[PDB]
Order: structure tokens, then C-alpha cells, then sequence
DNA sequence: ATCATACTAAACGTAGACAAGTTGGCCTGATGTATATATCTGACACGTGCCTGGAGACTAGGGAGTAATCCCCTTGGCGGTTAAAACGCGGGGGACAGCGCGTACGTGCGTTTAAGCGGTGCTAGAGCTGTCTACGACCAATTGATTCCCTGGTATCAGCAAGTACAGTGCCCTGCTGACAGAGCAGGAGACACAA
DNA sequence: TTGTGTCTCCTGCTCTGTCAGCAGGGCACTGTACTTGCTGATACCAGGGAATCAATTGGTCGTAGACAGCTCTAGCACCGCTTAAACGCACGTACGCGCTGTCCCCCGCGTTTTAACCGCCAAGGGGATTACTCCCTAGTCTCCAGGCACGTGTCAGATATATACATCAGGCCAACTTGTCTACGTTTAGTATGAT
């Protein structure tokens, strides 16, 4: 199989937005990518660390806690509404004018 | 799989709790009796000891050493340490008036 | 019949247990010789007083009351063995 | 006479290049091993470290002044 | 033939006091010996202090006043107060019932 | 004349400890040339009171320890817990009494947020 | 007639001199109040014993012998004032 | 500029001066007033022999000098030269007070 | 009338002039020596009384005093005091 | 007939301290029911020995200080310098005595 | 005539002279202590009167010494079990050393305070003596409380097996960062090919 | 046949993926102390009896001390003056306390050695009891001299003054090391001269 052209930021955004509640955790993101891309069955630690770094680095994602402790084993990340669309018009690979807080 | 292993200081606290809860004598009786007979040999030869006398001596000695170790632990903690050093015992005896 | 080096009979685990009852968490390696010396001095004093009491009574057996009186003379009164 | 202590300091810090900076004690050990009367040059080493820090050739990681650890500059 | 000298003790009185305080609790032999030693120790302390008090004032008799002062000197505050109260009560009752 | 029924001097004073024995011990203890009539009564009352105090505290300790017999451990606990008796019996050692359990605060372990394996510095 | 704050009469220089006789080179600023407290406690104990001795003798004047006996009972025997 | 000794010099001179002397170091009248004040709690309208007050002052100064010796030893044990209230507390605790 | 207070002053002075013929002693030092003599007398007498009582004896003999001296004084002081006391008692017994 | 000339028991024992007074103090001190004949002699001898020792050391200290009379300072020096007497009189305070001159080596200036 | 190549002048890089900063040791003034000499005063040492406490002489009785006996507790020996001590080794974290800094404490000076000394005056209360009466010692006879021993019965405690609860340690996920490497895309320049 | 507009390559910015490390915490696994239940051992308690010895009652007798009254000692209050000590403030430095780093010492745990512990037996050494006896110490009376109170002289210590000496602290000179500036060698530009 071939590597998808889609950048990890676009993959995370689509995974977050595709849920009925517009919200998913890291485990559910792993479930979605496993279901919809057989290619990523290899280089597991590589792409796992890559997406974790992307989540901790990109400013278009912000974390939210769990009120009654939830099932737990990890926190939850909300998409930043102010970022809007960034990968629109087919440019899934290299976004222009990245979102920034400052 | 590596075997279980407590970190340093945990079993020390367990031993502190165990030996502060209990009351039995901590020194082996027979070596202490031999020591008592040895020391008394200098003052008078061919002495006999009532068993009660040896038990009283052991009780007094253990109580004295326990109190001394309380004082020396306080002395060590005063110097911002956890390990009791011989200088701590020396200071405790000096303040008590034994030295 | 003669006794030579029984001070070493107060082994390292025994001194360690005595320290543990005193609330000591960590013990230096040189504490044990120091503790043996201190214990020997204390025993020598108490036994000297007790044997003096025994000799005064013209006995040959060191009774428990002799040790009790000897300890009381040091200001270390002991309850449980008479007196 | 030999070279100035600054060159020896740079050599010592560049010899090991640990992920964290070399501590003052480690650098002193390195200088002693390389051969230097470090007993009577503590002030020399301290002022050399301060000068190197000020000139930017060395970057201090955790401590202040001579304390802490030092590592080589970015370039 | 060959008797053995009787040994006096406070064991029965300690037992009576204990059953006055804790009717259901017992006491072991070692604890009884410790209490006997304690009673003898405090007795000798108070008696010696009373003797010294009598000697200082050049009086040849120990009275309840010397014992009262000795109790005041030896025991700390609350124990001294309660001991003086008990002793005064006992002496007054003894004098009245005499 | 017929003798009246004998009443113990303790019974007159309402005590449990022996007034007569205390009087004999005062006379034979070489404390003074003469001993008053009320001195044994006062001393016996004081000794009875102190014994009652220590036994009350020791029984409380034994009850807390779920034991129905007072042992030297309970006497030690009672003595050292009460500050007055501890001051009275500061220079006294109780056989088989042990020591009060206490650990200095600095010796207790320092709580750490990290759950990683401990390693040398 | 009344006395209210005489513990402050043990001034800072006096405590400094007492420390100097004891071999103290440097003194923390918080020592003075601590020393005043310690001295007050010691005086309270000794004077309580002395006044008890005075009361037993039915006197109203505290004599030097009362103080000497109080100190001896405390375990701090004093030589120079009789006894 | 005026002469000025460095810190610790006059302190050592004072130590040498007061260790070789014997006169009492507390002022007599303030100590007498303190003694009368403390005794007032135990019995009103007490009187004191002058020798009684002198004996009290002697005992108190001797006690404080010994306590300060032990305090100095405690301070030196902790790698310090300044005595602090913790040192007095430790000395009293080990003594049994 | 006039009071009458006894003390060891003359005996202390005699001992002093036996040891140091040309040395005097102030009144305060004499009072201290009187206090010392009284204190040691009390200690030895009390220990001797305790020794007599422990053995159920109603007499304080020279043996009780000897044991009390050995119990109280340290090593060399105890030995010299015992020697002096034994010599004094022997001389007294022979002379009378 | 006439009695023999009275001789003090101290003279018989060869002492300076009073055997008679010591015997009286033993008898009237409530120490025991009876007091042996030799107990006063022994106790007086011991007291004289101890007094002589302390006075010897005090006179030595006074001579070192270049004084003719012994004062409490000299007694303090004599007692605390000697190990045996200091052990005997460890818990005793001497009025108008000083303290032994000593300064901990840490406090001395760093030369 | 037009070009390159060598000699000389000025820019660039590097080795050595110069001046500035740091440390150690010696000299000089200030200051406290130590020593020497004269004056004086009150605290020590010596002398006298006396009175009370120690010595001489004698007797009585009971405390202490000595001998004999007994049986109880100390000492010593033997064998088996296994609990404790001794040894070895890996490694965590605590003792120790070094550096930095800031403020708490030491030294010194001027002003305020009251301690110290001396003298006057008053009187609460220590200290003593004399009476005499209630209280404590002593003794004899009575008796009842206290101790010791044995029995039956019980409660309590000690030990062992099984289950539970608490707490200690660390896996493994998740989150955050510095640093090295790599795909997209905007803008500028050479190549292709057109309009006149 | 050439100037010119558009296509395609080269340059650099922007943004992304990735290696490795560190740290926070949910939760699994392990270990150890606690609790429950049962069985067997023994230690306490109650009753009875005998022994025994000492506490109580009644009476007599001596003196310890409570009480009254007087003497005169010293504890207390006040005032005035001198000046030594205390207090407040200014200034500076060195010492306490925090932080970082390192590496050796002690803790924890597994394995082997060993000597403690228990049970049993035996012998006999010495502590305890009993009887007899004798001589040592309390009690009493008489008497005198040893020690204490009081009084007085003088010289040893206290005070004052002057002089010497040891120590402390600052300043300055001399020696070692490093920052800044300058001269020799190398390289490129300008001008004279040889080559073609």
C-alpha cells in the first residue's frame, strides 16, 4: 500500500470533525486510522511519536479535561475553532500561514 | 521479570515500626550473659549471677542504649542529616554529662 | 572458664535493632564500634557498683537487688525486679 | 606559561560533549588530568568561565556564575 | 522443720484499688511487681523529703504537715493538688472517726 | 472492761492501703525520731491516689489495645502519655515496657509526583 | 508596689555577656527572648521550692538556706551560702 | 579613617575578658525586681534576705552559662558559629528539661 | 544573750596550714569549704545508712563507711580515702 | 579518785577534724539506730583527706595567680582542672567561681 | 602596438610588545592588654572570756558473730532444630564539597537612663526564752489481717492457617521540547518560440 | 532575420516529519501487616485451710513543741548625686542558607554458616534459717577545756598612674597573568618593462 498524501494535521482535523460530537481522543484517533488506512500497520512507534509531537506542538489543538473522570487513561483534545479551514482547496500537504496564538 | 525490591529506607521504617511496637529484648541473651560475666571477672573472680540479675542488667543496658539512640538521632537531624554518625553519639554523651 | 572477647558478641544486627527502636532510619558504618564502647563503659560502671554491694554483704552470688541498687545509684531506677 | 586558561576550558568542554553541559567539578577534573595547577587557580578558572559566558562562546545551562553546567555554543 | 520468711508486698492493696477503678480488668504478675516497685519508690521519696524537712527546722517529729510539704515539693502541679486534697480528706476523716 | 471491736486504721481513714504497715515502715525506716498520728494516714492516702491514677491510665491503655490484663507495656504507655506522671517518672525505666512509637517527621518518605523507576543521581 | 514587666530587665547586653562567658562568638537575634523564657522558667521552679520551704517554717522572709535547699533538690547544689 | 576592628575580634576579646573574671554579669537591681515579681505569684508580701537574692542570681547565672556552653557545642555541631534558638531547644531536650 | 553557730572553719584552717603553711584563705572560700565538707558528710552518711538498711543491720560501722566511700568517690580518690580511713581507725584502735 | 586527763578522740586517731562532732552528727542525723565506735573515726579521716586534697590544689592555683589568700576562683580552678574532683563535684556550683578559660578551636581566627 | 610578468605599495592575517588586573608579603600606626610602682584601707589573723558539749567511768542488754543444717538455685553437660548472624553484590540517594548572595549581626559613636553608692529613718518579723499540756513512745494481751500452699476451674494468651486491606514500586501511556532532516510554493532568470 | 512574451529551471522562505529525551499520572502487580478462627497451654483468680505475726486496744509517763512575750536585726522605703551601662542608629561584611553536582557508603536481598535456644538431667555451692553467746554501744552522771563570740592591729589586695609590648588592620611594593595594540609575512592592485 501507498502512504496517504494527507498531512498528520489534516488527518487529526478530519478525525476530530468526523465524529458525531466533533470530538475524539488519541485512542479513538488510533482506531479510526487503523480502520481507514491499512498502510499505517508498520512504523508504528515512528508515526505514533510523530503524531504525539504534532499534537503537543501545533497551536490549532487545545486540551480539555474530563469532569467525572471518564473511562480515563488519557486526556481529550478539542480543535481550535479560530483556526477555521487550513487544508481547504486540496492543499493537504503543506498549509500556508499556519495558525498561531500570537 | 526482575524480582521485587523495596527502595532504600522503606524497610528501615518498617523495622522502626516493628521494634517500637514490640517489647522483647533485642540482644541475644547468651552472648550478653557471657559479656556480663567477662566484665565482672575483673572486679571479683569466681562470681555467681542470679538469672534475675543478668536479666535486670540486660533490661537496663537496652533501655540506656535506646534512649541514647533517640538523643543521637535528634543530634543527627539537627545537623540536617539522616545518617547517625559517631560524632552524634559523642555530642549526645557530652551534653548529657557522660563525657 | 575464662572469657576473652565477648564484646563482639553484641553483633551488628543487635545494635541495628536497638537503633531501630530508637527511631533511627539510617546508620553509619562506624556506629557499631562506638556503641560497643559506650555499652562496655555503662556495663563496667553498673557491674562495679553491683559487685561492691555484693562484696559488702559477704556473698558470692550477685543478686538482682544488687543490680537494682547499683542502677538506682546512677539515677537510673529500674522497676520490675524488686525494690 | 602555556596557552591561556580559556583555551584549556574550551578544550575540556569540547572533549566530552555530554548531552547536558559539563559541570564545574567535571571540568576541574579534566583540567587536572590534562595538567594544571588548579589548586591555586580557582579564581582564574572562575573568571575565565565568567568571561567566556559573557562573550557568548559558552552557554550556561542551570546554575549561575561558576555554579551549574556549561556546554558549547550553538555554532 | 525449715520455714521461709514471709515477703511483704502491696499486691493485695494494688488489686483492691484496681478493682475499685476497673472492676473487670485484671493485672499480670509482672505488672504487679512493677507497681510494688513504684509504690516503694514513691514511699521512700516522700519519707526522705519529709525527714529532711523535719531536720532543717530542728523538729524531731514527722507530722502530716511535713508529709504535705513533701508532697507539694515532689509531685508536679495537678498531682500535687490532688494528692494534698486526698491526704487532707483522709486525715480529717481519720480524726473525726477516731 | 471488755475490749471494743478492733477497727483498722485504714478503715477509720476510709483507705485501701495499709495505715498500720505505713506507720511501721516510717518508724523502722530511720526517717525521724518520732512519727505523728496523721503522717501514716496522709502518706497512705497519697500512695493510694497515685496508684489509682496509674492503674486508671494503664487500664485505659489496655482497653484501647483490646486486652483485659494490664502488662508492663500498658504501664509504660500510661506513664509516658500523661505529662505529669512522665515528669514524675522521667528517670525511671520500666522492664518490658518498650518505648512510645514515634518517628521524626523528616524521616518519613518524601512524596513524589513521578511514578518512574528510582535511579541513581 | 506591683511588678509587671521586669523580665525585660535582663537586657540584651547582659545576655550577651552571659553568652560570652559561655564561649559564644556570634549570637542570633532571636536568642534573647528564648534566653529570657528559659531564665524565667528556671527562676519559677527554684522560687516555688524556696517559697514552699519558707512557708513550711511559718516564716515570711525567704532566707538563703531556703534557696540553697531548693537548688539542692533541683540537683544544682550551690556552695557559698551555708549548708 | 577611624580605626575599626573586623567582626569577631572584639567578640573574642570579650570572651577572654569574661571567662577569666568572676563578678556577676546581670545587673543586681533588675534581677532583684524580677525575683520579687516571680515570687509574688506564690505568696503575697514575701520578703527576701539579701543573701537569698544573691544566691538566686549566682545559681541563675551559672545555669545560663552552662546552657550557653552546651548551645555553642550544638551550634558548632551543625557547621555554624552563630547560636540560634534551635540550639537552645536541642540542648534543653538532650539535658531533659 | 548571743547565738552560737558551729562550723568546720578551724579544722579547715588547720589542714590548710598543714599543707600550705604560708597560704591563707578568705571568708567566702572558707564558707565554700564548709559547704563542701557538709555535702560530702551527707553523701557518705546517707550511703552508709542505705547500706546498713539493705542488710537488715541497725549499726553503721567502719565497714559501711568504707563501702560508701568506695561507692561514692572515683577510683584514685576512693583508694586514697580508704587507705587514710583504715590507717586512722587502726591508729585509734591501737592508741586507746 | 581523780579522773584521767581528757584527750580528744581526734588526738588518738591522729586527725585534725573532730571525731566527737562527727560522731554526734551521725547519731543525731537519723542515719541508723546505732553508730559504731570506728565509723566516726573513718569518716573524719576521709573528710580530712578530701579537704587536704582540695586545699592543696587551690593553694597551687593561688600561687600560680601570685596571691597569698585562697578565693573561690582558685577553688573553682582547682576542682575543674583535676579530673577526679571534677567528677566528684560535677553537679556543684561554686559561688563567685568563674569558668575554665577555653574557646572552641573553630571560633579562633583563621590564620 | 597590446599583452603578461615582476617590483613596489597597500590590504589582510598572524606573532610579539605593551599596559592593566590580580595576588602575596612586608612595613607602620592604633589599640588593648600586661607589667611596674606608690598609697591606703578593711578584711584577715591573732588574743581573751566563757559555757556548753565532748570525754571519763560504769552498767545493761540485745545486736551481731559463729556454727550447723538444708534445700534451692546456679552451674555444667548433651543433643537436635532452626533462627539468627555472616557474607557477597548491585545500586540508590544522601553526605559532602563548591559557589553565590543578601541580609543579619558585629563594631563604633552619641545620647539617654537608671544602676550604684551613700546616708537617713522606720518597723515587720526573725530569733530567743519559759510554761506546760497534749501527743507520741513503750508494754502487755488480744486477735485478725496477711502470707503461703493446694485444688478445681476458668479466662486469657500464644501459635498456626487463611483471607483481607493497605501501601509500595514501577509499567506504560500520554504530553511537552530541542534539534536534525525534508517536501510545497512564491519569486527571479535562461531557454523556447512567435510577430513583423 | 530579430526583439519580445511565455515556459521551465534555480533560489530561498515556510511549514512539516522525525529522533531522542524528560516528566505526569492511571492503574496493575507484589509484599507485608492486620484480622478472624481454632487448638492447646498456662497464668490468673476464688475458695479453703493452717500458720504467724503483727496491728489494735488500753494504760502510763516523759518531753516536743505550741503559745506568749520581749529584743533588736535587718529588710524596706526614700532621697540625692555620679557616671557606667543601656539604647538607638549608621555602616559594612561574612556568615547562613539555597542550589547543583558527584561518587562513595549503606540498604536491600539471596545464600551459607553457626551458634543461640529449648528440653532434659545431674551435682553441689552457697544463701537462708536456727540456736547460742558475748562484748559493744546506748544511757547516765560528772566535769573541764575546745570552740565560738567579740575585740583589735596590720598588711595584702584594691586603686590609681605610668610605661611596654603584642596584636590587629590597613596601605603599598613586587611578581605573575591577560587584554589591547603593533610589526613581519602573505597576497592583490598599480606601474615599468620584456615578449610577440
Amino acid at each position: 500500500h501507498a502512504k496517504p498524501p494527507y498531512s498528520y494535521i489534516s488527518l487529526i482535523t478530519m478525525a476530530i470533525q468526523q465524529a458525531p460530537s466533533k470530538m475524539l481522543t488519541l485512542s479513538e484517533i488510533y482506531q479510526w486510522i487503523m480502520d481507514l488506512f491499512p498502510y499505517y500497520r508498520q512504523n508504528q512507534q515512528r508515526w505514533q511519536n510523530s503524531i504525539r509531537h504534532s499534537l503537543s506542538f501545533n497551536d490549532c489543538f487545545v486540551k480539555v479535561a474530563r469532569s467525572p473522570d471518564k473511562p480515563g487513561k488519557g486526556s481529550y483534545w478539542t480543535l481550535h475553532p479560530d483556526s477555521g479551514n487550513m487544508f481547504e482547496n486540496g492543499c493537504y500537504l503543506r498549509r500556508q500561514k499556519r495558525f498561531k496564538c500570537e | 521479570k526482575k524480582p521485587h525490591r523495596y527502595r532504600p529506607g522503606t524497610v528501615a521504617l518498617r523495622e522502626i515500626r516493628r521494634y517500637q511496637k514490640s517489647t522483647e529484648l533485642l540482644i541475644r541473651k547468651l552472648p550478653f550473659q557471657r559479656l556480663v560475666r567477662e566484665i565482672a571477672q575483673d572486679f571479683k573472680t569466681d562470681l555467681r549471677f542470679q538469672s534475675s540479675a543478668v536479666m535486670a542488667l540486660q533490661e537496663a543496658c537496652e533501655a540506656y542504649l535506646v534512649g541514647l539512640f533517640e538523643d543521637t538521632n535528634l543530634c543527627a537531624i539537627h545537623a540536617k542529616r539522616v545518617t547517625i554518625m559517631p560524632k552524634d553519639i559523642q555530642l549526645a554523651r557530652r551534653i548529657r554529662g557522660e563525657r | 572458664k575464662v572469657l576473652r572477647d565477648n564484646i563482639q558478641g553484641i553483633t551488628k544486627p543487635a545494635i541495628r535493632r536497638l537503633a531501630r527502636r530508637g527511631g533511627v532510619k539510617r546508620i553509619s558504618g562506624l556506629i557499631y564500634e562506638e556503641t560497643r564502647g559506650v555499652l562496655k563503659v555503662f556495663l563496667e560502671n553498673v557491674i562495679r557498683d553491683a559487685v561492691t554491694y555484693t562484696e559488702h554483704a559477704k556473698r558470692k552470688t550477685v543478686t538482682a537487688m544488687d543490680v537494682v541498687y547499683a542502677l538506682k545509684r546512677q539515677g537510673r531506677t529500674l522497676y520490675g525486679f524488686g525494690g | 606559561s602555556g596557552p591561556p586558561v580559556s583555551e584549556l576550558i574550551t578544550k575540556a568542554v569540547a572533549a566530552s560533549k555530554e548531552r547536558s553541559g559539563v559541570s564545574l567539578a567535571a571540568l576541574k577534573k579534566a583540567l587536572a588530568a590534562a595538567g594544571y595547577d588548579v589548586e591555586k587557580n580557582n579564581s582564574r578558572i572562575k573568571l575565565g568561565l565568567k568571561s567566556l559566558v559573557s562573550k557568548g562562546t559558552l552557554v550556561q545551562t542551570k546554575g549561575t556564575g561558576a555554579s551549574g553546567s556549561f556546554k558549547l555554543n550553538k555554532k | 522443720k525449715r520455714k521461709r520468711s514471709r515477703k511483704e508486698s502491696y499486691s493485695i492493696y494494688v488489686y483492691k484499688v484496681l478493682k475499685q477503678v476497673h472492676p473487670d480488668t485484671g493485672i499480670s504478675s509482672k505488672a504487679m511487681g512493677i507497681m510494688n516497685s513504684f509504690v516503694n519508690d514513691i514511699f521512700e521519696r516522700i519519707a526522705g523529703e519529709a525527714s529532711r524537712l523535719a531536720h532543717y527546722n530542728k523538729r524531731s517529729t514527722i507530722t502530716s504537715r511535713e508529709i504535705q510539704t513533701a508532697v507539694r515539693l515532689l509531685l508536679p502541679g495537678e498531682l500535687a493538688k490532688h494528692a494534698v486534697s486526698e491526704g487532707t480528706k483522709a486525715v480529717t476523716k481519720y480524726t473525726s472517726a477516731k | 472492761k471488755a475490749r471494743a471491736k478492733a477497727k483498722t486504721r485504714s478503715s477509720r481513714a476510709g483507705l485501701q492501703f495499709p495505715v498500720g504497715r505505713v506507720h511501721r515502715l516510717l518508724r523502722k525506716g530511720n526517717y525521724s525520731e518520732r512519727v505523728g498520728a496523721g503522717a501514716p494516714v496522709y502518706l497512705a492516702a497519697v500512695l493510694e491516689y497515685l496508684t489509682a491514677e496509674i492503674l486508671e491510665l494503664a487500664g485505659n491503655a489496655a482497653r484501647d489495645n483490646k486486652k483485659t490484663r494490664i502488662i508492663p507495656r500498658h504501664l509504660q504507655l500510661a506513664i509516658r502519655n500523661d505529662e505529669e506522671l512522665n515528669k514524675l517518672l522521667g528517670r525511671v525505666t520500666i522492664a518490658q515496657g518498650g518505648v512510645l512509637p514515634n518517628i521524626q517527621a523528616v524521616l518519613l518518605p518524601k512524596k513524589t509526583e513521578s511514578h518512574h523507576k528510582a535511579k541513581g543521581k
